[PDB]
């Protein structure tokens, strides 16, 4: 059945957008460890149609690094695992900032070629999700803000 | 200690109306009685990486009507460490063990957020980041209102000008929102009109506000009239020329305002207001300029002593 | 097997330990339509451990193996069709690094211009050395893989 | 009088073992117990015929700290008098009959010495000529040394970078050679080794030095990392890109360091130390930098006071 | 003689349709069959009062293909010198007894007319006065319009960026209008939409105009997507940023493109077009500005040399 | 067609031994009989980048003693304003629709090579990018040791002064090495010393080269004593005081020179060379300088004219 076998324990992301899990690997430097990682990438879902997929062995996530992925793959499922058994699943819900991984698009914010990581508030609005930037205090599309 | 002891102050936003009525109190009170020697044996650093003489001169001299020492730059480009290399976070963790405050201004919008991650235990008041904040231009402002107004609620506040780029009526609508019944006008050719995020913010908290082609359509009713700069080099000459008449105030204007009615300006003016404006009653653009030594001199006594003696 | 066989494309093999994600990044080989399966910190018999990359229907050029040798100078690229291996190779140094390479001259015109990158390589003194196309300056690889 | 009452301060060449100690006791002394009227009534010209934001900061921040006035100037260009025709000779001639004591930084070699000779009975504090001199620098770092190790013989001490360059290099391993049994680790490209002139007064003085290609070959000894800065225009831009590797401090570098070892750097560091060396307990150039406050004050204070109560 | 010889060539809005198809034939015709020796003997003078270096060399490459010599300045070098003393009358009414021609850009609207009151018999071309005219530009514009799509009439034309303030679209605009049955659209941010007086002008005609605030819109109906620069000045940092997506291109973007629309920019186009855009066919730019060559070439012959070329 | 027909100078190790005899054979031939209209309606941008009056001068009047058309820029003028906006790719493929061949200049290395990849069709001439190459100085400097020495092999070779920064003498010395039999002296202080990417150049070919301290251990024996200038940048004032003497020449030095030895300097030759020089047969760099034209001729005619000039 299985091109990516099961895991005895750790965490399994599930149902990532196609070309997003690369983005998870790089975003949240999820490859820099010495644990088994095995990724299936353009996986075939009955729900969605085409996914990415990321098993980590004998790592879990904290509720806001599933948290954090809310931005990038909202329908994601993280799977708890231990005994080859699924412990827990939980889905990723908006947080209320996101660190590091967004820069501002403020050419002229304090942010930029300075030793202090990116902060942004986060607020739903109806069509997108603003975020705020904690240091210029100027506030974008979430759009605007992951694009170039 | 008192609420804003060792506290940075960067953002209007960061601060409540507790807070704000804090600094005003405690103005009105150093006004009326004087502490020179409060801050007796503090040095404070006065760091002008944007250069501006007005806030500058204003800011020296609130510290100095405390009683403190005061070491600083004031940097065109023309200064050593000084514009090059060394990050803000390097410049800030050397002279946040030099002084006991710091007071700075910048061109980049967040660089007081910035600095106030590397200066220990040492607080910075920002004194103007880029486009962002400028917060002790709003509290001098909030001062000069609640002084001659009497209050900071259920007021009518008319906004002049170039209403789009002026980060000091931004950060004095926002304040002025804390405050409850208040009602705006603005008045702003089209190309510089109060930007919609402010008015969702005014929207959302129920607080109503118009816009109007003149003055003379509110000046009746006018509390406060808040003229900002309309800089030309952001505008066409020729468009300018076009717009600039219902921009500008002359003593003229003002034949049916209130009793009670002040005209603001941040400064420097230049055309927005004739001079016969000045011998006029309404006329508190250098009362509001003098009024910053006190909110100034508020500021730095709240943040860098615990229990205000008075 | 974690990552299972597959029955057309490149598998490459014996890819170092924290060299797999930079192979992924460096040559963008996720940019695909293409299942791509991939296994991090795996055992390895000859090796200890490695990483491996498998990308289905998809094969790689000669100079495309080559690229990968300044990297994973031990990789094996093995063709896969019909489930069966009809080809191993293994990266030889390049005789030009395109692209991915960033000259550590901050002097150089590549930086501020629509140009790729772009270094000759010589392995000389049993050291190798990039001489970049535009600047003409030349650089040990440790200096410009740093960088 | 103390030995140090109304001298200049110019050379670290002029100064004695016992100078250097008296210094650095008077400093301890004033760090654990201020004296901030010491200098009341003092007035001290704060001259930077060279701009220098960072020197000029500390310098004037310890006159304050000692409650002493402070006038000056900073000079790039734009300066009345000021760069033209009037000899430094006259400048002096005329401000050392305005103050108390000259504090001065000047482009050229020799100037604080010429100084000295139309001072009258004013010291002058040499706070850098030109590739000479900057003996309160040295001070500074000599008190850091001796408070993170408790002396300033038998030491262990390496120095990374432009050895070639650095006047502040120069001028510590001069005044170490002044204590006994230290020994000196020299990591430096072959373009910026350490002067013969320095290594032969080692010579002289039975002193051992030696040269290294990188920081992990004396890791494990060293109790002073003294890092210099290594300014790029004067090196080739692949030449230094070629070079660089060897002289950038990473935290990583660390991890068979000695629990009392400090890193030094008199700053600013823009490559040559990356920010994560910045949270481990080795990094001290932001102490090292505070310390100046306490060095500069001591100075100050034994050159203008005959007897330091304490 | 031909309807140009001899005339000032100043504003878009005194060159007739006949006038321009004039020009446009002639700069075929030298396209197809250069006449290096026409204008030999022919002295002319490139006078930059305002700097230009990519529409100083254009002419200048004009006047030596057609065989004249070639005399002028660049100017912005009062930089701190200061305004003229004397009166570009005075200069004009100079270099008018030295020179067969004048072509002159100059930072002050009118520039170009008034010189024509005193260059007398000596014809005046105009690369640009301020935010009025720059003829030249739209002459290439239409002819590179004209040779892609064979015609200048019943086109479907995009304009795009800051249409606001770009003098280079308001006269392609009045231009354009000019011939028949064309179609507009103008795609830009709120703060930088096509000004009014432009708007009322195609009314009066008759001729059909819309918004549009994305190049999507109208991608698969536009013959020719004329790109413009957003000018950083005229706008925040922070507004930029969210209005940037909008009047950018990439070469995505024209998937749906029709196989005849060109793309033309009248450069620099440092943001607003991608480098992928240029190996596309659509990418028409650099052949514009080539175009450039064979326009000002049409002007200086028509105005120099009596008869039509042929 | 001729060999370089059509071709880029970008690098002296892009032509071969055979490139260089037929640029020079071309220069002795255009030096005895003139071709003032080879390239008649020819225009050739001279695109400096970088300023560099000599260069420049030369260049154009290269250009124009063959008859062909100039236009150009002079530039370090955005001295304040900044950098480009616009890339060199995009500046480049304007200018190479308005000319028929690029000399640039330009401050970064390997701007003349990406100038070629957006140049289509028109040759780039490179007059010198940064501290990489500089082609046409080196194919003066070879023309001129050719015409006085009477051939290219077996020289005795001497270089003197900053071998280290010197692209002049790197350039000079991998030309020379595409030659039999010569013999290189290198004189420089340790400081300058002709890199070791030279060197082991010279080793891989089995050329001898030896170092010395002082001309005169190599006077008698030298055919070319190539002469550079020391930057005084590179160096300290007192450094720079302790070494001239070395790399210094005065009339007196000459007094056991071949009688066929020529003195050559790419100038300016500010100290390096005493005036005392000029009168002896050995000075030679102003004839030098002279032979730039007729190195520069040849190369234009040989990249713009399809045949051979005869
Ligand atoms: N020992 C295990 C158990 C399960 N998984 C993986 O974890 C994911 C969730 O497991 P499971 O709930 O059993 O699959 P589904 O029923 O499809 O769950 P969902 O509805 O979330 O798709 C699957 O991709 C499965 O392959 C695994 O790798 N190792
Ligand atoms: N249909 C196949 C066949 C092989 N492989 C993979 O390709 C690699 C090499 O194949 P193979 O020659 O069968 O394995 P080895 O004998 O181990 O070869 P080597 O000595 O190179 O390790 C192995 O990772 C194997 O799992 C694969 O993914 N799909
Ligand atoms: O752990 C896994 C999960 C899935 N897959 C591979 O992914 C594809 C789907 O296998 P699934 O098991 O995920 O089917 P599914 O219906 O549960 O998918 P969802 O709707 O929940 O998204 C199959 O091709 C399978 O081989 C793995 O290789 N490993
Ligand atoms: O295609 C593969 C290859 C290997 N693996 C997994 O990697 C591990 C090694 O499996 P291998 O099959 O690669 O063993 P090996 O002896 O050939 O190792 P090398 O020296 O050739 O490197 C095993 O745990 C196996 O499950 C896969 O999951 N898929
Ligand atoms: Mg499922
Ligand atoms: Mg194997
Ligand atoms: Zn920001
Ligand atoms: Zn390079």
């Amino acid at each position: 059945k299985l091109q990516v076998e099961a895991i005895k324990r750790g965490t399994v992301i599930d149902h990532i957008p196609a070309q997003i899990g690369f983005k998870l690997l790089s975003l949240f430097k999820l490859t820099e460890t010495d644990q088994r990682i095995t990724i299936g990438l353009n996986l075939p879902s009955g729900e969605m149609g085409r996914k990415d997929l990321i098993k980590i062995e004998n790592t879990f996530l904290s509720e806001d690094q599933v948290d954090q992925l809310a931005l990038y793959a909202p329908q994601a499922t993280v799977n708890r695992i231990d005994n080859y058994e699924v412990v827990g699943k939980s889905r990723p819900s908006l947080p209320e900032r996101i660190d590091n991984v967004l820069v501002c698009p403020n050419s002229n914010c304090i942010s930029h070629a300075e030793p202090v990581s990116s902060s942004f508030a986060v607020r739903k609005r109806a069509n997108d999700i603003a975020l705020k930037c904690k240091y210029c205090e100027k506030e974008f599309s979430h759009n605007v803000v992951l694009a170039n | 200690a008192n609420p804003l002891y060792q506290k940075h102050i960067i953002s209007i936003n960061d601060l409540s109306r507790d807070d704000l009525n804090l600094v005003l109190a405690t103005a009105a009170k150093l006004k009326a009685n004087p502490q020179p020697e409060l801050l007796k044996h503090k040095v404070i650093a006065s760091c002008f990486f944007e250069a501006s003489t007005r806030t500058r001169l204003s800011f020296e001299t609130s510290m100095h009507r405390l009683g403190a020492s005061v070491v600083g730059f004031s940097d065109s480009a023309n200064t050593s460490l000084g514009k090059k290399g060394e990050t803000l976070a390097d410049t800030i963790s050397v002279i946040s063990t030099y002084v006991d405050a710091i007071v700075m201004r910048h061109p980049q919008e967040g660089a007081a957020r910035l600095a106030t991650e590397f200066s220990g235990n040492v607080p910075v008041l920002n004194a103007g980041d880029g486009s962002n904040q400028h917060p002790t231009q709003t509290l001098l402002d909030l001062f000069t209102i609640q002084e001659t107004q009497g209050r900071l609620d259920n007021l009518h506040v008319a906004m002049v000008g170039d209403l789009k780029y002026g980060r000091t009526v931004h950060s004095l609508t926002q304040a002025l929102a804390k405050f409850d019944g208040n009602r705006f006008y603005f008045i702003a050719p089209d190309a510089l009109a109060m930007p919609q995020y402010i008015l969702d913010m005014l929207d959302e908290k129920g607080i109503a506000w118009s816009l109007h082609s003149s003055i003379e359509e509110v000046m009746a009713e006018v509390d406060i009239l808040y003229m900002t700069r309309v800089q030309k080099e952001r505008l066409d000459p020729s468009e300018y020329a076009n717009v600039k008449a219902q921009f500008v105030l002359r003593a003229s204007d003002l034949h049916n305002a209130k009793a009670n009615m002040k005209v603001l300006h941040p400064l420097p003016r230049v055309d927005e207001i004739a001079t016969d404006v000045d011998k006029t009653p309404h006329a508190w653009y250098f009362q509001q300029a003098g009024n910053g030594i006190f909110a100034r001199q508020a500021l730095l006594a709240l943040v860098l002593n615990r229990d205000l003696v008075l």
